[PDB]
């Protein structure tokens, strides 16, 4: 199967008029981490983590495919739908709450 | 010239972006990052994460939604065309389209934020005394940073395309193909962007308007398009294509392109005096225009013959003209008509400004529209147009007013070999 | 470049879903590209069963209904579109933005070869035609026909063979069954006529381009500039930037047997006049060059003034 | 065995836009002059009706905003009070070369992918999929909102040859079901008519013409723009409808995923109803895509097992990778 | 279990717009030739009739107000002023099938709503939200401002099965109240039809005419467009009227509303009549929300204790329940 998902250290931080979440994935094969933007409410307070249309779907995708299992992987399949993406964003999602 | 500006400016930025929420938690990583990026070395903890981007102008990221590829970054062409013009005649060169990881937006700005008189990023890039000179700039450390951040526009290290990026034939003359890859001149976007908003709005078109407002207007030409189109790019989130954030806010937009029946017309054509006013002339809204221009623009001298006769006379026959072919396109909308009541416009628009007629008559009937030729309708629209527009009438010997009157029998001449063919 | 010998027409191509995007920076036609390829494409399934080949193409654009909506009572206009199917986890799609518009448009080809008398003509045009009924225009489908059952005939006709008075009895019969088109023509004569009148302050193409589908207004010497036709900004073909790689050497190429080049698109300035205007009917076809080592390729209207 | 890195496939089964005109019922056969629907215009006023957040829905800044509802001008097209028939006509054409790709690049895998599906189609023709495409053209199914709830669905399919018919087919949408694919012999003729056109023989033409008694006035359901609404001031102006030139008209790729939902072999349950056949199968409607890469029946997955290591999988995951090879797409890495 | 994301649900009791038409009473039998209301213009000029701040309460502010008077174009609608009724013609199809929900996400509060919705059905009929919607059927709630002074309103419903009538229902909208739901026979045998028609076992469209004597040119309300005003002097035309083509016309979903007047249940009070049946259920021509959400009287409340954690509520909440159930509607967050 995949990894524990020991994504660890969530920082957040503001960067050049956006704001971006960023933590360590440290997995059994190696360790990233992954630039994600964040969608804020209409307050200012932390409320979804850019699920759709994210960072980590356009310019991480081999940074995060030099992690988990890119061997049983069929050559039609891109390698961000393999990839578990949604409990990994939804536990950075949890982990700023 | 920059022995102090950027590296004051980045303290100063995480000085005051620093302690929003600064307790000694918070403190713990603030003093660090402060610290570092006060004097100088800030420079060096960006540069050592500074290579997720790479300034490419002719840029290849908008044209699919995630299709990693080769973003090339060359000058596009010599012209080498008469009539054409792009990409390749950019010279002033808005070539800072750097995108590439999301989170370097701190390398963008510290490439981007040393503008006096040359770049930041792109200024010290050879030389870099006049960068380590003034700031105590080390050699082996120093030279690290320097190569890490002015070598920032190197190649991506592959000639790659990829498969929904836009690959198509194109048929070479006797030989075989050579299929183009066409990529998103986006620097030519920002220019082009940088113009259509100048024209939107600034401070040159803003107080155009505000002077044709108060009816005391200046010499001064401001611009505006009607029919524009806007094409947004990345969806919810701009700044996963960088430049795409500040300059456009990912929201490109398309001047011309439409026919010239872009807004759609309708035919409707009554048999009565409301449809006989100007029902045997063809008054539809395009030729009001046209009339409007010629009898707003029509009245004047003669005195500038190289920019009349080709002007009045390109303006008389084109709306004839174009008044003919909307005329003939719009009151063939309905497949039957004949002699009926209320046609006395059928008395010269019955073959010309009028469809086929129905086919059950007798056979015999092919010479009162094979031969009704456009003499009365034509010389009725050449008539129509003379009692509506007129020439000069204090300067009726002038020569303005005989090549308007030969515009206007050689419109007619020309309507009437057009329509005259409305039964053969 | 060869002159023809033949006029085949297809008079009224209903096209449904097209694309009118045709650049980064023009919306409204779709490019006269995507029609020389078209014709290209007709030449490489007919032309091989027939002897002849096919270069010339006219465009007419009878009517032109776009799918289009303006935003909130401004004065631009947003693109509609079209959902898209979901990921693995099933949220939503990342939603790319791509126009569309719908049309009809006659075809006057042009047939350059030598294959004309040993077929009739009725033969040659209706086979045309039935190629031509399945094939994808430009990023669109072609409708084929109902019962209406008027324009289902498919002409031709012989410029080889003739008088004068008979050619113009010949263009007589098509320009009628041209009457509400448009016609399109690139314009190198007029948009140089703007550069070498615009001049003393800077050669710059794009400036003048913008500076030319303008309802400009100016001051006493209201005013707005006038012009005998109606213009148009339209891509006029592609302007190659890299080095032409070997076929090998790129990845993730279409095939492996034709080489690529990475290109930036060129452009021109195009007009619409009605088909009446301009005299000989060979005068509105577009052919394209092209050259290998300058990486320039283009979409001329030779022969027309 | 080296894969391609570019697939390209065409769209068989190709659709039109639908026009709609309402006229009466018996006199259907003349059909031919009815007026089309058109979109016009109301203003609706809306009030709250919504979750409110976890907190902050004390009753004083609730009736303070219903005391300023929001107001929306929404255009719902109708049939005239005249009619209550809903004439829904579009055109198909079947265009054929199933199998063969638009664009791929390895020259083995080209040959090792086209000498499967001739070993498919050798093996057992285009007839499953093709009785199941007369299946979704002999029920409504392209009548998305509008079969819901009428008295009688009749439709008419027209094979054109020339300019004119040679062969109709009077159906009845309501007898012939939603979610059972059982065997006729007309609508089996009608199978055997798209296998005979997706057999590679050539462009086969067909157009479709359905009737729907909904009321003496009834509202009508065509397709909706979708306007991208990024933010404010994407309009007021709510439901902007689909018109072609004067007409209410339904999208081309609306009729299109309407004609290929087939797949009902998707592991989770058959008795939720046959799918919209797609990668990952999944109906944006329940939200969860079926057909996931967990077990090995996705497409992806399917395809990479059946041409290169020739293991093939059962009848049915043949169908299925097949229907998607003939919906289209584009894939690669 | 825990709330779905999305949910949806379909309009059950789909109307139609209403047609109005003035003739004269006792050619009420024959009332198919009568002419449309036509909307038309009329230009008035107005007052100063607003609450003065107390600021502007000057006498030059008083004299430069009425001096310079509000001037602006109104169109009204009359009626032909020959007769003296006014006939208002709308068709009602009434969908059934009424729990199942349009686009949900799970399969588990899926299943739970179908047999939570199935278990009200099999204990107790639709049959007092049928006879609720007979008796606002049967008055003439649809005429909002129309009934209000009518000498006599006869409402005729008839039942369209093919395209003849099936039944006809002749009533007395005066006779019958408005705030009484009080039982009769042939008012049972309409309530019968609708739960028959509610409870998916046949397909029941309704026409609906009512009559109703206002007067020799008295003047009719149709619904009203919204307007906004321009960056023009003076105001323009600021009361524009609903019209279908050359009729004057009130809309479908005013006519939707006041089908749906049935909630006497509310905690406030049965001493103000029926209210309008919809979450957080709200009249804005009285400002104030009924049903509280800190109240457990509302709808997300009570539906999420009855489908989650099963606490069900009285019977006469399911009724409210499955009310704002079968309006339809957006639900979820």
């Amino acid at each position: 199967s995949m990894t524990t998902f020991r994504i660890e250290n969530v920082r957040i931080e503001t960067i050049n008029d956006f704001d971006m979440v960023k933590f360590d994935l440290v997995t059994d094969l190696g360790r990233v981490e992954l630039a994600e933007h964040v969608n804020y409410d209409s307050e200012g307070d932390f409320k979804s983590v850019e699920y759709t249309d994210s960072n980590i779907r356009y310019n991480m995708v081999d940074e995060l495919c030099s992690v988990f299992d890119l061997t049983d992987k069929p050559s039609l399949m891109p390698a961000i739908d393999y990839v578990t993406f949604a409990e990994i964003i939804e536990a950075v999602e949890e982990m700023l709450e | 010239q920059e022995l102090r500006q950027f590296i004051e400016s980045f303290i100063q930025e995480r000085l005051q972006g620093k302690l929003d929420k600064l307790q000694p938690d918070e403190d713990d990583k603030r003093q660090t990052l402060l610290a570092t990026h006060r004097r100088e070395a800030w420079l060096a903890d960006a540069a050592r994460r500074v290579g997720q981007l790479q300034l490419v102008t002719h840029t290849l990221k908008p044209i699919h939604p995630d299709a990693r590829g080769s973003n090339l970054h060359s000058l596009p062409q010599a012209p080498g065309q008469p009539g054409l013009a792009g990409s390749h005649e950019l010279g002033d060169r808005l070539v800072s389209d750097v995108v590439g990881n999301a989170a370097a937006l701190d390398v963008f700005k510290f490439l981007s934020l040393q503008y006096q008189g040359k770049n930041l990023l792109n200024w010290l890039t050879e030389d870099s005394a006049e960068a380590l000179q003034a700031l105590s700039d080390n050699a082996e450390q120093a030279r690290e940073w320097r190569q890490a951040f002015i070598g920032i526009t190197t190649v991506k290290g592959a000639p790659a395309s990829h498969s929904l990026a836009k690959q198509l034939y194109f048929p070479l003359p006797g030989s075989g193909y050579h299929l183009l890859a066409p990529l998103f001149p986006t620097s030519l976007v920002h220019h082009v962007h940088a113009l259509l908003r100048e024209a939107r709005f600034g401070d040159a078109a803003k107080a155009a308007r505000e002077a044709r407002s108060r009816q005391e207007s200046w010499p001064h030409g401001f611009s505006e398009y009607p029919n524009l189109a806007i094409q947004k790019f990345g969806g919810t989130k701009p700044q996963n294509i960088s430049q795409l954030n500040n300059e456009r806010r990912g929201e490109n937009w398309l001047l011309p392109s439409l026919p010239p029946n872009w807004q759609r017309q309708n035919v409707n054509a009554p048999m009565r005096h409301s449809s006989v006013f100007e029902h045997d002339f063809g008054r539809t809204p395009e030729v009001s225009r046209l009339t409007r221009t010629l009898q707003r623009f029509l009245a004047k001298t003669v005195h500038n013959n190289l920019a009349i006769r080709q002007r009045r006379a390109q303006l008389v026959a084109q709306i004839c003209d174009e008044a003919l072919q909307y005329a003939a396109r719009l009151r063939e909308l309905e497949p039957g008509w004949s002699a009926t009541p209320g046609c006395q416009l059928h008395d010269a628009e019955q073959l010309w400004l009028d469809p086929l007629r129905a086919q059950t008559d007798e056979t015999f009937l092919q010479r009162r529209l094979r031969g009704d030729w456009p003499a009365e309708v034509g010389n009725r629209f050449a008539n129509w147009l003379n009692r509506a527009v007129s020439s000069d009438s204090q300067i009726l010997g002038s020569p303005e007013a005989a090549q308007w009157s030969q515009e206007l029998s050689k419109e007619l001449t020309m309507f009437k070999e057009i329509l005259e063919d409305e039964r053969d | 470049v060869t002159d023809p010998e033949a006029l085949l027409l297809l008079p009224r191509l209903s096209i449904q879903n097209a694309n009118a995007i045709s650049s980064p920076l023009t919306w409204g036609f779709p490019s006269p590209g995507a029609f020389t390829g078209f014709v290209h494409a007709l030449q490489r399934r007919v032309g091989i069963s027939l002897d002849i080949e096919l270069d010339g193409v006219g465009i007419v654009c009878h009517r032109f209904e776009a799918q289009i909506s303006q935003p909130a009572g401004k004065r631009t206009k947003v693109f509609n579109l079209t959902r898209n199917p979901l990921n693995r986890d099933g949220s939503t799609a990342a939603i790319v933005e791509e126009g569309r518009a719908h049309l009809e448009v006659s075809l006057l080809l042009g047939v350059h070869g030598d294959g004309l008398d040993d077929h009739p003509a009725q033969e040659i045009a209706r086979q045309v035609q039935e190629q031509a009924g399945a094939m994808r225009l430009a990023g669109g489908s072609i409708l084929p026909w109902c019962n209406e059952r008027f324009p289902a005939p498919n002409a031709e006709l012989l410029m080889l063979g003739g008088s004068d008075e008979q050619r113009r009895k010949n263009q007589r019969r098509l320009t009628r069954r041209l009457l509400p088109g448009f016609a399109l023509v690139s314009r190198e004569a007029l948009l140089q006529q703007h550069l070498e009148t615009l001049r003393t302050t800077l050669p710059e193409a794009t400036t003048l381009d913008a500076l030319l589908d303008l309802c400009r207004i100016n001051f006493e010497p209201w005013q707005v500039r006038d012009k005998p036709g109606w213009l148009v900004p339209i891509p006029a073909g592609y302007n190659a930037l890299s080095p032409l790689y070997l076929p090998g050497e790129v990845r993730n190429a279409r095939d492996r047997e034709t080489p690529l080049r990475f290109v930036e698109n060129l452009f021109g300035l195009g007009e619409w006049l009605s088909p009446h205007r301009v005299a000989a009917l060979s005068d509105l076809l577009w052919y394209h060059h092209a050259e290998p080592d300058k990486g320039l390729y283009r979409w001329s209207t030779p022969r027309f003034v | 065995l080296s894969t391609a890195s570019v697939l390209a496939f065409e769209r068989k089964l190709d659709p039109s836009d639908a026009l709609m005109s309402a006229g009466a019922w018996a006199q259907r056969d003349a059909s031919q002059e009815w007026p089309a629907v058109t979109v016009r215009e109301k203003s609706v006023r809306g009030t709250i009706s919504n979750r409110l957040k976890t907190k902050d829905r004390d009753p004083a800044k609730l009736d303070a905003s219903i005391q300023s509802p929001n107001l929306q001008t929404v255009d719902v097209a109708n049939l005239p009070s005249d009619a209550d028939t809903l004439k829904v006509r579009f055109t198909l054409r079947v265009l054929g070369g199933a199998g063969t790709p638009s664009a791929c690049n390895d020259a083995a895998y080209r040959d090792k992918l086209l000498q499967t599906v001739a070993t498919y189609v050798n093996d057992q023709g285009f007839a499953e999929l093709a009785r199941r495409y007369a299946h979704n053209l002999a029920n409504a199914r392209f009548l998305w909102r509008n079969r819901v709830g009428a008295e009688a669905v009749e439709v008419r399919i027209n094979h054109i040859r020339q300019g004119e018919v040679a062969r109709a087919w009077r159906f009845d949408a309501l007898a012939i079901g939603l979610r059972d694919f059982k065997a006729d012999a007309e609508l089996d003729a009608l199978a055997e008519l798209i296998a005979s056109g997706l057999s590679g023989s050539g462009h086969v033409l067909l157009e479709v013409v359905a009737f729907a008694r909904i009321g003496d006035g009834q509202e009508v359901f065509p397709s909706q723009e979708l306007i991208l609404d990024k933010g404010d001031k994407k309009g007021q102006k709510s439901k902007t409808l689909y018109s072609v030139r004067d007409a209410a008209a339904i999208h081309s790729q609306k009729i299109g995923n309407a004609l290929r939902t087939i797949d009902t072999w998707y592991p989770d349950e058959d008795g939720l109803g046959p799918i919209a056949v797609e990668p990952y199968g999944s109906v944006t409607s329940q939200g969860k895509a079926y057909r996931q890469p967990k077990q090995k029946l996705d497409f992806y997955t399917l395809l990479d097992n059946w041409v290169l290591r020739d293991e093939a999988p059962a009848v049915e995951q043949q169908h299925y990778v097949i229907a998607n090879l003939i919906r289209g797409g584009v894939f690669g890495e």
